Order: C-alpha cells, then structure tokens, then sequence
C-alpha cells in the first residue's frame, strides 16, 4: 500500500488546524503538511494557509516571524496540547486524513542519530534552512526565508521528535496593504531529513 | 470576372497605430492589421499573405507578424520601452497564394508605441546631503533631492514619493516633489532655536509615486539616507 | 512495476517534440518532463534543451520570457494541439517513453481540490516558484527564475488540467554572444504538488 | 525491501571516510552521502562533517573551495583509492551501512545517456547547481554554492560513472575566528538527476 | 660507496621561479620542484624528501608541496592576488630517509606570482557628473569618468570600456579610455547651438576591456550613470 507511506494533515481541511500565534484564542490558520517516506529520507512538504483576519493581516507588516512547533511522543503520534498544530496526522485516504490508527509512525521521525538531543559538539547538524514564496494581490513573489530545526527540545519527558518550522521575512515593503491584505498563503516548501528506524 | 492577379488588397488605413506594454509575455497581441479584398472573398487575392518588410529599429526580432491573419504578436524577446521607446513596421500585405516576386503591392505603415511600466527603482545622485537653520525658521526649502527614474519622463512610474525613515517624530519637515525635474523638495514646519544647539537629523525613504512592477517589488530594499540638518 | 509511477518526455528524443515560441512554424525545442508519483506528492522534473537556431538565438538577449503549456483531458491524457510538448508522454521502458496505453495517468494530475479553477478566494495556492540556471560556454551559470502554475484554465470544456512553467531572466549581460552562441539548456528544475486522485 | 532502495555512507561514521584535502595525509572529514532511487530519478543528499582541525580551519578563511570525488566502476561499486570517499557505499541497514554485497548498484548511477561522456555539444547537460549553509557558532547561516557535476571524466578504462560535488564561498568576513573554530558542518543539500539504468 | 648520508641532494637551480593563476581550484599543479641525487638512484638519498620551510607570506595555508614529488599544489584555500601578489616559498629537500636533524641540508627558493583574473567590478567613484558645451563646439573631452577596478593595474583585466546605456543616439559623443589612469574620457563630435538652449542628456555603462569571470558574471547589474550635459 502506498498510501501508509505519507502521514500528512489533509488537503484543504474544512476548518482552521493550527494555532500559530499565542496571541489567537483559537485556530487561526491552515497547516498543511505531508512527510513521505523517501528511502532512507523523509520528503517534508509544508506551508500554511492563513484563516484569521489577525493571521491574514500579518501580510501589511513588513518583519514577520512566526514559527510552527511539532512535538512527538515516543511513537511518533503528535502531542497536539503542546504543538502549534491541533490536529493529529495520519495516512493518505484520497484528498483527506485516513481515519485509523498510524502503521509506523516512528519511522517518519527526524532520526535522533543523525539528529541528537542537547549534544553541543553536533549542534550545527539540525538545522536545515530554504526559501519560500508569497505570491501578492498583483502577482508578485515575495522571498520568505524558512528555518526548519529538528530534535533540539523536549519540553517534558514526554516529547521524544521535535520538528519547529519557522517563517521569516524582512522585505523593504510589506507585501500588502489593508485593504488589499486577502490571505497570507506560503508557496509549498520540501526539505529533507534522515529518518528514524521503524 | 476571375480571381487573377489583376488588382491590390485593399487597406483599410496607411499609417496604422497601435501600442503594447512595456515587459509583456510572449504572444500577446498589439494589434490586428485590418485589411480587405478588391476582388472577389474566399480567393487567392482572399489569401491576404501579410508580410514585414522593415522594422525601422531593426535590431531585435521583438514583434510576430501572423501571415495568415495579420495578427501583431510579441515574441520571447521581451519588451524594454527604455531603450526602445516606439516602433515602426513598413508592412506590405500581399494577395495572391504568396508568390515573392517584383511585382509592387500596397504598402502600410504601422506605428507601435511601447507603454512604460515602473521596472526602475530611483535611485539617489548625490551623497552627502545637509541642510542648515536658524532661530525662527519656518517654510524653507534648504535641500533638494535628486532622484533618477529612468520610466518615461513625466510619468507616475518616474515621479519621486518620498517618505521618512526616521528622525521626523514632532513633524518638523514635510516633502514636496517637483514633477518638472523630480526633485526631493523638503520643507520647514516648526521652528528650532539656534541658539539650542540641538540637532535636527532624519532620513528619507524614496521610491516611485506609483507602486513597482512584478519583478521589481520583492528585490527593492531601500536604505535610508541620512540627511543632516545642523540647527 | 516501478516503471509506470513515471511519465515522462522520454531521454534526449531523437526529434524537438516542443513548440515553444509560436513564431516558430515546427517543433523548435526539446523538451524534457518527468512526473513521478511521490506518496502523495507528484516530483515533477523539467528543464528544456534548444534545437532551432531562433530558439537558441534566446542567450543572446537579456530579457527572455518563454512559456510551456501542459493542457489534459479529463483522463490525465496530454491534448497535444493545445499545449507546447506535441508528444504524448508515456511511462517509463528504459531510457525511452514505453508505447502502450496510460495506466491511471489521472493521478499525475495537480488536484483541483488543492489546486482550483476560478476560485478568486484561493488564488494563490495555484503558484509554485524556484529557480533553474543556465551554464555558458566559459561554464558561468546564470540563475533562471521558474514559475510554475497549475490549473488556471481551461481553453475548452476539454481540459481539466492545466501545467504552465514559464522561464526567465533579467540579467545585466547576455549570457552568450551571436558567436558563442550554442544551445539553450537550462539546468534541471524539480518541484512538488499535491497530486489528483487515482 | 526499502533497503535497498538507499545507497549510502551510513549515519555519523564513527571514524571520518573522506579525504577531501590532499594535504590531509589521512582522512579528514566524514562525509554523509545518500542515494535514494525516485522512480527514474535519483534523490541525492549529501553534506559533510569536518573533523580533523586542519579541516575545521576552513572556516577561519573567506575563500573556501573544496570539492569531493566519487568515481565509480562499470558496476556501480566506488572505486575507493580515486576517490575521495574511501569506505564504499551500502544500503540501508537501520541508521548503519549494509555488510553484503550491492544489488543493483547501477541503478543509482546518473546516466549516460542523459549525461555523456566527452560530448561537447551536449557539456551543459552535466551540471547542477544548488546552494546549502553552514551554521555559524552565533547561528548564522552562511550561505556556500554547490556544483554538482555528472560524468565528465573517465581517470582511466576502470571508472564508468562520475560525481563531483563542490561547495565554496566567497564571503565578505570569515565565518568564525580561530578561538571560535569548532566544527565545519554544511547544512544538507538535496538533487537530482535522471538515473541510469539497473 | 654505500648509500650513506654523506651528501645533499643536488638542486637544478635556486631561485625558482612558476606561477599559478588566481581563483583556481583545489590542487592545481604549480610546478615540480626538479632536484636530483649525487648519491645512487633508487636509494635512501634517492628518497628526496622536499620540505616547505618558510612561506615568506605566511599566514595562509595557501600552498602545498608534495614530499615525495616535489609537486607544489593549491590547498582548498582560494587564492585572491588582490592580497597578495607573491609568495616566497624557502623549501629545503633532504636526503635519507626522513630523519629530521640539525644537518644542515641544500636549501631552495620559490618564488611564485599569481596571475590576476578578472573577478572585479569597477566603480564609478564621482557620483555627480556634468558637462557644458557652447556653440560650433567639437572634440571637447568636457568629463572624465573616475573608475576602479583591483585587478592588476596595467591589465585588460584593469582597464575600463565604457558604453552608451541611452542618451547617445546621433553619435554625438565617443568614449575613449586612458591607460594610465583608468579615466573615462568623452569626447564631442556633434556640433549644438547654445541657443537652441537643448539638453544633450545621457547615461553610461562601465565595464572591464576584458570579460569579467566565473563568479561576477551572472552577478553583474549595471545601474547606468546619468551624465548630464547642459547646452
């Protein structure tokens, strides 16, 4: 079966899965997600979709950091009450989450060999760094800087996999305006890490 | 009365105008060159073969003529309008099923003009900048800033709006542009003791009256420019 | 089988099967597509190599924009009279496109669940950006900006999936002279979309 | 098996495998590489780890260039006393290098018809560009360009396939000092090319 | 006669002279250090053991001999001649089979140029420029165009040719470029009334008289200098 090699927050979920900002009392975007087991890789494939008018309004500012914390327990299932997404993954059931438990869940996780925890000497090794885009009302791309960190944190015994994304930019002039300020939608952004055994 | 050779296809006008965008995609249409049959449709004379004969700037392969319907597109060499301002296209449509030979056949005449679009951020010519008061100064109009856009001289897309960067927080000063020479204008509002010593110093942020274009927008990083107002 | 999760150009055709820029009356490039079904994901490899003198007659110029149009039928079939590639792709026989049918083509397909048509409020998700470059003769390579658009249009009610990859660059010189001029290959160009359905 | 889709130098060498410098009398870094087979592609991922100080040094100067070599046989096997890499390459047992033999190791070969050998009118065809960071002690990210490139040279009748991968920078200010020195780390970098053929 | 060590390895010659060019990639071959035995070949003496002792520069790592050969290589740390334009290596082959002494054994010398390439943009310093011309007024060389390029003055790599970016289109003017300086030289070649009270507005592009390299190519925006020519 290939659809137990994707583990992946849905296509377009119905409502807000993810709470990015403190500051929001409830979800206030989309997160879309989906890790591929490639190999010996995982294939990640992230970006957000703004929902909120606070989350959608952050496109008239022009220093924007806002970053995505995804805490794993030891078998790999999210730790939803700690990470930024509410919403627990799972396998590929056409355009939407499967409905069942996870087959090997704990193989889609940032390996903790190639990327340990609270080791100093290997410290430059969880970090990945890359590029995303956001298209503009007048269709113009404007460069977001993305930072994706792996296995640097358990807040509690509980947390075994870390995966924190963070979105970034400082452009000269803020994408939009408010009254042009529609949504704050990322384009898609793929990176790569060594992945936990079975 | 036969289809023959015998006559010229018809325009419907000799000095043809049109106009395109400045950066625009490949085949996109500026115009369609109307012209007609003096003998009978549905013919060889029918078969309006239209063909360029010269581009007055010649240089770069920029415009498609389509030969069946006379069609002007853009190929993939994009359009500059700073370098190239306006077109001239001696067309020569010809009937007949395309046989090039010496024998003469209607010319027209069609005229492209290029619209500007805001593909050049100004930038600032001069580098050191200073400006100077006195007690009870009010209206004065010490610095100008020289700005250079190179989009179509008398434009939106070339004239300077100006904005501060800092420095500006009781509202001292207050720009103006000229759009005789696009020029950073600034002016006095509040008046300063001299005799206080003080300092007056802020900056500017410069960019075009009318927002940039697509490829432009996302790469303009506007560093400040630290003019200095001794009081 | 592993050779039908491919669809694909074939390597190096013996022929141009492109027809990039409509001033040419033939086929005027070669151009080199591969779609493979990744999970979820399609990993879609591009890249063009010029064959017409007009065509490579590009890297003499400093502003180039050309175009690829993709249109597919409902069944995931290209419409070769509507699109730039005037060969069908095909799964994969060794280096070759294999000759027989297409066995679920359908899921190569950007989905329209992810990717709309004609939805103003979801606009932005349709655009995938990146970067390709192009080696000169004195092996200088010179950065291509790629946009990728997915399912914007449908020129009849015939197509129901739509690929636009359109390179270009700006660059302060052209990147070749009429002398050194020798032919248009961008490097390779690799991105991701959320797949259609089987 | 998904073992052996994966061709690798395993996860954190215990002793450094390269040799990249020949000054080094030695090995003197370790250096990750993965191969994982994507349909007709190849996703490569590759990085590496600098452990002798002579080698850390690196980062205490403004104009780096190192490049590795991997030559291989007409079999796929690395031929280790050309190349930079000196442990050969296996698949994927857990987060460690296989101990048999290779099975269909000439499936992860970049391929010759795609990328020939000593075709001048064909040269642009072998060259990927990318771009990955180094960390700094600060965590600054440093960006250091990448060329990859595929089968250019044969050092003899043995070697049949060639990867040269090459990372540099041109900095304005070193990266670190000597007292802040620790470790040359570059941040994983992922490509593709089409693969040969099994 | 055994193969003791009773002698030196004799040199070819002792001031060395090669050279490597700038930018160049990890081990590129340098020279090879010719040095030959008075004892008998295939012997302990045979084992020439070449030795860097002294880079006269020393600070970078840059150079590396190869002891068994005598082959002098570059390290993974790039070369730039714009900081140094020599190197200065004071080698010493030994004898034997490597034992490291106070017996005082031939010493050698390297010297070592680096060939400059062009990896430099020039740079326009003046930031404002400007002309005046009167009637019937012609081979006037009214500006001079201050440019700066690093690499190697006296060099094609150094020199700077100028173009017209706009402005330029009756042939007015014609840049010539001093050797000796690096100025941009215009001169006049069309005649204007002063009284026409015109403009002779215009703007110029700057490069290297010989082609840029690897690394600022592709990198290379030239912003055109707006030179202004009042009438």
């Amino acid at each position: 079966d290939d659809n137990i090699n994707t583990l992946w927050t849905g296509v377009n979920p119905t409502t807000a899965n993810c709470q990015i900002m403190a500051s929001s009392e409830s979800n206030d975007c989309k997160l879309i997600l989906t890790l591929v087991k490639t190999g010996a890789l995982v294939t990640a494939f992230v970006y957000v979709i703004g929902v909120s008018n606070d989350f959608n309004m952050l496109t008239t500012h022009k220093n924007i950091n806002f970053t995505a914390e995804l805490f794993f327990d030891s078998t790999g299932n999210l730790l939803t009450s700690l990470s930024s997404l509410k919403t627990p993954l799972n396998h590929k059931s056409g355009q939407n989450m499967a409905t069942g438990a996870l087959t090997n869940a704990k193989g889609f996780m940032p390996s903790t060999t190639a990327y340990p925890f609270n080791v100093n000497s290997r410290e430059k090794e969880n970090y990945i760094y890359g590029t995303c885009y956001y298209t503009a009302s007048d269709h113009t791309a404007f460069p977001i800087d993305i930072s994706v960190m792996l296995n640097q944190r358990a807040l509690n015994n509980e947390t075994s996999y870390c995966i924190r994304v963070t979105w970034s930019w400082n452009t000269g002039v803020a994408p939009e305006v408010q009254t042009s300020a529609t949504t704050l939608v990322t384009s898609p952004f793929t990176f790569y890490y060594i992945r936990e055994d079975d | 009365v036969l289809d023959i050779n015998d006559n010229e296809p018809v325009f419907t006008q000799d000095v043809f105008v049109g106009s395109v965008e400045e950066l625009s995609a490949a085949h996109t249409l500026v115009m369609k060159i109307n012209a007609t049959d003096a003998d009978e449709p549905n013919t060889l004379n029918s078969k309006i073969s239209y063909r360029i004969v010269s581009l007055e700037p010649a240089y770069p392969p920029v415009f498609y003529l389509n030969k069946d319907t006379g069609e002007i597109y853009t190929t993939s060499v994009t359009l500059d309008r700073e370098e190239h301002s306006s077109y001239t296209l001696t067309v020569e449509a010809r009937d007949g099923n395309g046989e090039v030979t010496d024998k003469p056949v209607k010319q027209a005449q069609v005229q492209i003009r290029i619209l500007d679009v805001n593909d050049n951020i100004p930038v600032v010519e001069n580098k050191v900048l200073e400006g100077m008061v006195e007690e009870n100064q009010v209206n004065v109009e010490v610095t100008r800033i020289k700005v250079f856009d190179a989009d179509e001289i008398g434009s939106d897309n070339w004239l300077a709006n100006f904005t501060f960067a800092s420095g500006n927080e009781g509202g001292y000063f207050h720009i103006e542009t000229d759009a005789q020479t696009n020029e950073g204008i600034v002016t006095l509002i509040k008046e300063v003791d001299y005799e206080e010593m003080k300092n007056l110093d802020f900056s500017v942020i410069v960019a075009n009256k009318a927002a940039f274009h697509k490829s432009i927008r996302s790469k303009y990083k506007p560093t400040p420019i630290p003019i200095k107002v001794k009081v």
